[PDB]
C-alpha cells in the first residue's frame, strides 16, 4: 500500500534529506516538487500527490539539538515539503525519557499523518545506532508504534558504530537498542561503517568527508531497494511480500546488502552474480551459510542468459548455503531507470539473511561483556539512574542477546529443523 | 498485444493484485450474477494505473460455470474482443486459450492469499515464545517457499522468454503466424502439454493440502503436522518425477534445478 | 420561533453588545439598522423588523452601578436600539434583594416585550457566573421566569470563573447561582476563563486586554450557533430541536463547546473533525464519555468526503464515548457566510454533554466544602444574613450539587441503564 517515512537524529535526517534529494533528482520532477513537463511513474508511496503534482514527501521531522536541521530547513527544497511537524543529550536514557515527555503531541503528528493516508504498508525510520540523541528516543518510539500498531510492518536501515576503539557507555546503549530491535521490529536491514570505509578507500581516496559519500551510497541503496515500488513492477510491489522469504523466525530477522560497483563513475549477469557473491561487494564485513538470498537486478539484461547463468551458477558452487532446508536465492528484474544517464548499466542488489553478522554481534557482546565485568563504564550519569536503580535492563537485554546469539549459532546447524 | 499481455495474462501491477484480491473477500451463495462481477473489474481497472484506454475497455469477464456445487478450484474467463480486420489475426480460439491460461494464473493467487491468511491469524497473535509457536511458523515457511518459486517459475516462462521470441517474430499472412506461435511457445512451456501431465496434476492435490493447513488455526498441533507430513511426501515424489521427465526438455530442466538448490 | 434576548451584568452587557455589533457587521445593515441596498436573509428571530428595515433587536437592557453601560448608551449603534428598558452590590444576595424590590416593573418591562412578540420559542440572557451585580439577581429572574413560563426554553451562555486563587465568598455565590441553573434551566452552555486564556495566548501574546478578545470569541461562537436561524436552513430551526438530543436528563444539561481554528487571520473535514476532538479546541478545560456530541460546519465543503469522513471516524476510534446507549455524533451544514471575507473557508462549531466538566464542578465543590469546614468566608455581610439567618439554603445546594456530582459519576457508567 502507502509507506510513511519517518526520520530522527543527525545521521538519520541527513540520510533522509539524501534519500529525498536522490529521489528528486531522479524522477522529473522540481525542488519545489513541481512535475517536468519533460518526463510514466508512480510516486504514490513515499510522496502525497498534489493538484499541482506537488509530491510532498511523508517525512515526518523530528529534530533535538538542531545544527544540521537548520541546514536542513534553508534549502532548495524546503520548498518541497512543510508538513508542519518540525518539533524539538548523547544517551540512551536521555533521548528516551525526553521521547517519553513529547509522546502525545508527537503521537498526534503520527495520527495526522495516518489520517493523511488512506492506506498503509509500513513505517520506515532513518536512525542511527548510538547516535546519541537518535538512541534511545528510536527505541522509545518503536515501542510506541509496536504498542499502537500490530497490523503494519517496520523496516528499518541502520549502521553499525565502529569508530576503532571518550564515549564508553555506547556498547550499553547499541545493546539496549538493538534489544528493542530483536523484539519489537519485524525486519532490520543493517550496515558497518568499516566496509562502507573499505569501498569509499577503495574507490576514492577520501577521509575525512566520508560520511557524504557514505549519504550517497546510502541513496543509492534505498533507491535500488524500493525501484520495483517507484518504478511500477508486478511483483512483491508490497513490501511484505519482500520480506516474507527471508525471515522465517522472528529474532533471526536482519539482513544484509550488497551492490555491484564499487566505483560507478559489457557486464553479464555472470559477472554481476559472481561480483555480488564477494563480501568485499557487500556493505557489511565454523563455516557460516545463508539462509536465503535475494537478487533484484537493473540493467540492460539479455533475458535467455539469466537461465544459462543460475544453471552454472549451481555447478561450480560459488555460494555455501545450506541451513537445513530448501530455501535458495531468488532473482529478480527491475526498469533501467530513464530520467538519468544510464553508464554502469547492468547493475544489482542484493538481499540476504546470514549468519556470519552474529560473530560482529558477538564482537559487540565481547565488549559489552568485559565493560559489564569491570562496571565503571556507565560513568553514573543520572538519566540511566533514574530510568533503572538497580541497572537490572541490562542483564536482560545480555540474557535477549544470549538467545539472539545462540539461535544464531544453531541456525548454521542442518539440525535447526526443530527449533526454527 | 502489450495490451492483452497486461490484463489476460496479469502483468499489470496493482491490477491482478487488486482484481483477485477483491475476488477473494467474497468466498458460496453469492457471486451468482454478473453484476458484482463486472463491478469489481470496473473498481480494478481503475487502480491499474497503467492502461485506461479503450484497448483496456471492451473486456468480457464470465464464468462458464455458476458455481451450484478443501476446494481451491474456481474457473474465470477474461476476454478482450477486436474489431473485424484484426479479428482475422487474433482469433476467437486463441483468445480462449488466453482464458485458460488466465484461470490457472489466478488460481495461484488464491495461494498467496491464504497462506497469507493464515500467517495473518498468527501475526494478530505473535505472547508465547514457546516451541509450539517456532514449530508451527516454521511450517508456514516451508509452505511459503515452494508458491514463491513455482511463482518464479511461471514468472520466468511464460512473461519472459517467449516475450523475447516475439519482440524478434515480427515480419499479411506472417502476423497471424507469429500470433499462433506466441501462443504455441506458451502452451508449450506452461507445461498444460499432455506430456507434462502428471507433474501439472499432483499441483492441485497441494493446493487442496495447504487450504486445509489454512482451515486451523488452536485446534490441535498433531493435526497440522499430519497434513505438512503429506506435503513433504507430495514434494519428495516430485523431485523425482521431474528428473525422470528429462531422462525421457530444456524448459523443464530449469524446474529441478529451482526446487533444488545446495541441498537434495 | 421567535427568540427573546435579555442582557444583565457587566460581563453579560459587554458581550450583548460585542454580539450586536458582531450581527451588525456580519449581515448587511447600518449602524442605526437601515438595511444596505448591496446585500436574502431573516434577521426575524433576534431583531423585530420595521418599515424602513430597522432590525430593532429583542435585547432587553438591565442595568446596576452603571460605568460600562454608559458607554454602551453613548454609540453609534445607539441608533439601532432605543426599546426603553434601561432602569437602575457584587454579592448575591445583595443583586438577589436589588431584583426583589423591581420585580414588578422589570416584569412590565418583560411583557411589554412577549406583547411585541406573535410567538416566542426561547429566552437567552447574557450572564456570568459570580459576576457579582449579576449574580444572584441572575439567579432571582431565573427563578421569576421558572414560574412564570414554563412553556418556554432558556437558554444560558455563561463563564466559569477563575482567577487563580479578597473576594472569598465568591465559591459560596456561584454554587447558589449553578443550584438555581440545575433546577430552574433547562440547558446550560458554560464555558471556562482559563481555557480562554490558553486560546488566546496561544494565538496572540496579549495578557491584560484578554476580555476584548474573549468578547470577540465569544460573539463568533453565539454567531456560529445561530447560523442556521439567521441563515435560512431547514432543519432544527427551532432552538427544541436542536437541544433535544443532547438532554436525556433533567440535571445534567450542561453543553460544552469548541470551535477549530484557534488563529483564524484546504482543511478537509477529518482534518477539522479530528482538531474538534481536540480539549485544546474546545473553549472548556477514570475515563471520561460523551453521552452525545453535535458538530455543525459551515465552509466550502464536498459533499462526498464527508461520508468518507465518518467511516474512518468510526475506524480509528479517536473519540471515547459510550455512556451506555446508542447516543453518537451529530453532523450538520450550514452556509458558508457572505458579506464578509471567507477565509479560514472551513470551519466547525461542537456541541456535546460530557461527563468531565463534573471534575471542574467538583473543584469547585472541594473549594467551597473547605470555605464551609471553617466558616469564616462568608465575612458576615448583612445580605446573606437577611436573606438567610441560619444559612442552611448553602447546606441544600450542597445536597443538591452532590446529587449532580453522583447524577454524573453515574452517567459515567455503562449501567445508567436504570436511573437515567
Amino acid at each position: 500500500r502507502e509507506i510513511i517515512t519517518l526520520q530522527l537524529g543527525q545521521c538519520g535526517n541527513q540520510i533522509g534529506f539524501e534519500f529525498w534529494k536522490q529521489l528528486c533528482a531522479e524522477h522529473g520532477i522540481s525542488p519545489e516538487g513541481i512535475v517536468e513537463e519533460f518526463a510514466t511513474d508512480r510516486k504514490d508511496v513515499f510522496f502525497y500527490q498534489a493538484d499541482d503534482e506537488h509530491y510532498i514527501p511523508r517525512a515526518v521531522l523530528l529534530d533535538l539539538e538542531p545544527r544540521v536541521i537548520h541546514s536542513i530547513l534553508n534549502s532548495p527544497y524546503a520548498k518541497l515539503y512543510n508538513p508542519e511537524n518540525i518539533y524539538l543529550g548523547n544517551n540512551w536514557a536521555s533521548g528516551f525519557s525526553q521521547g517519553e515527555k513529547i509522546h502525545e503531541d508527537i503521537f498526534d503528528i503520527i495520527d495526522r499523518e495516518a489520517d493523511g493516508s488512506d492506506s498503509l504498508e509500513g513505517f520506515v525510520l532513518c536512525h542511527s545506532i548510538a547516535g546519541g540523541t537518535g538512541s534511545g528516543l528510536g527505541s522509545y518510539l518503536l515501542e510506541r508504534l509496536n504498542d499502537r500498531y500490530p497490523k503494519k510492518l517496520v523496516q528499518t536501515y541502520s549502521v553499525f558504530p565502529n569508530q576503532d576503539e571518550d564515549v564508553v557507555v555506547q556498547p550499553y546503549n547499541s545493546l539496549l537498542t538493538l534489544k528493542r530491535l530483536t523484539q519489537n521490529a519485524d525486519c532490520v536491514v543493517v550496515l558497518d561503517n568499516t566496509a562502507l570505509n573499505r569501498i569509499a578507500t577503495d574507490r576514492l581516496h577520501i577521509q575525512n568527508p566520508s560520511f557524504s559519500q557514505i549519504n550517497q551510497l546510502v541513496s543509492t541503496i534505498m533507491s535500488a531497494s524500493t525501484t520495483t515500488l517507484r518504478y511500477p513492477g508486478y511483483m512483491n510491489n508490497d513490501l511484505i511480500g519482500l520480506i516474507a522469504s527471508l525471515i522465517p523466525t522472528p529474532r533471526l530477522h536482519f539482513l544484509m546488502t550488497g551492490y555491484t560497483p564499487l566505483t560507478t563513475d559489457k557486464t553479464t549477469v555472470l559477472d554481476v552474480m559472481r561480483r555480488l557473491l564477494q563480501p568485499k561487494n557487500v556493505m557489511v564485513s565454523t563455516n557460516h551459510c545463508y539462509i536465503a538470498i535475494l537478487n533484484i537486478i537493473q540493467g540492460e539484461v539479455d533475458p535467455t542468459q539469466v537461465h544459462k547463468s543460475l544453471q552454472r551458477i549451481r555447478e561450480r558452487k560459488l555460494a555455501n548455503f545450506i541451513p537445513w532446508g530448501p530455501a535458495s536465492i531468488q532473482v529478480a528484474l527491475s526498469r533501467k531507470s530513464p530520467y538519468l544517464p544510464s553508464a554502469h548499466r547492468v547493475s544489482g542488489l542484493m538481499m540476504a539473511n546470514h549468519t556470519s553478522i552474529s560473530s560482529l554481534f558477538e564482537r559487540t557482546c565481547r565488549q559489552y561483556d568485559k565493560l559489564r565485568k569491570r562496571e565503571a563504564f556507565l560513568e553514573q550519569f543520572r538519566k540511566e539512574d533514574m530510568f533503572k536503580d538497580n541497572f537490572d535492563e541490562m542483564d536482560t537485554s545480555r540474557e535477549i542477546v544470549q538467545q539472539l546469539i545462540d539461535e544464531y549459532h544453531a541456525a548454521t546447524r542442518p539440525d535447526y529443523i526443530s527449533w526454527g | 498485444y502489450e495490451a492483452l499481455r497486461h490484463f489476460l495474462l496479469m502483468e499489470d501491477g496493482e491490477f491482478a493484485q487488486s482484481l483477485s484480491d477483491l475476488l477473494f473477500e467474497k468466498l458460496p451463495g453469492e457471486l451468482l450474477n454478473p453484476l458484482v462481477l463486472n463491478s469489481v473489474l470496473s473498481k480494478a481497472l481503475q487502480c491499474s494505473l497503467h492502461g485506461d484506454t479503450p484497448h483496456a475497455s471492451n473486456l468480457s469477464l464470465a464464468l462458464k460455470y455458476l458455481p451450484e456445487v478443501p476446494d481451491v478450484l474456481s474457473c474465470l474467463e477474461l476476454r478482450y474482443k477486436v474489431d473485424w480486420p484484426l479479428n482475422i489475426v487474433i482469433t476467437e480460439g486463441c483468445v480462449s486459450k488466453y482464458s485458460g491460461v488466465f484461470s490457472f494464473l489466478l488460481q495461484l493467487k488464491l495461494m498467496m492469499w491464504a497462506l497469507k491468511d493464515v500467517c495473518f491469524h498468527l501475526k494478530r497473535t505473535a505472547m508465547a515464545g514457546s516451541v509450539q509457536f517456532r514449530q508451527l511458523q516454521l511450517f508456514k515457511h516451508e509452505m511459503q517457499h515452494f508458491v514463491k518459486v513455482i511463482q518464479g517459475y511461471i514468472a520466468n516462462q511464460i512473461l519472459h522468454v517467449t516475450w523475447c521470441e516475439f519482440r524478434a517474430r515480427l515480419a499479411l499472412e506472417e502476423i497471424q503466424r507469429a500470433h499462433a506461435e506466441y501462443l504455441h511457445k506458451a502452451v508449450f512451456r506452461g507445461l498444460l502439454t499432455e506430456k507434462a501431465a502428471p507433474v501439472m496434476n499432483v499441483i492441485h492435490s497441494i493446493f487442496s493440502l495447504v487450504l486445509k493447513f489454512r482451515s486451523q488455526l488452536h485446534p490441535n498441533f498433531a493435526l497440522m503436522q499430519q497434513s505438512y507430513n503429506t506435503f513433504k511426501y507430495y514434494s519428495h515424489f516430485l523431485f523425482k518425477v521431474v528428473t525422470k521427465l528429462v531422462n525421457r526438455q530444456p524448459h523443464l530442466e530449469d524446474f529441478l534445478l529451482r526446487i533444488n538448490f545446495n541441498n537434495y
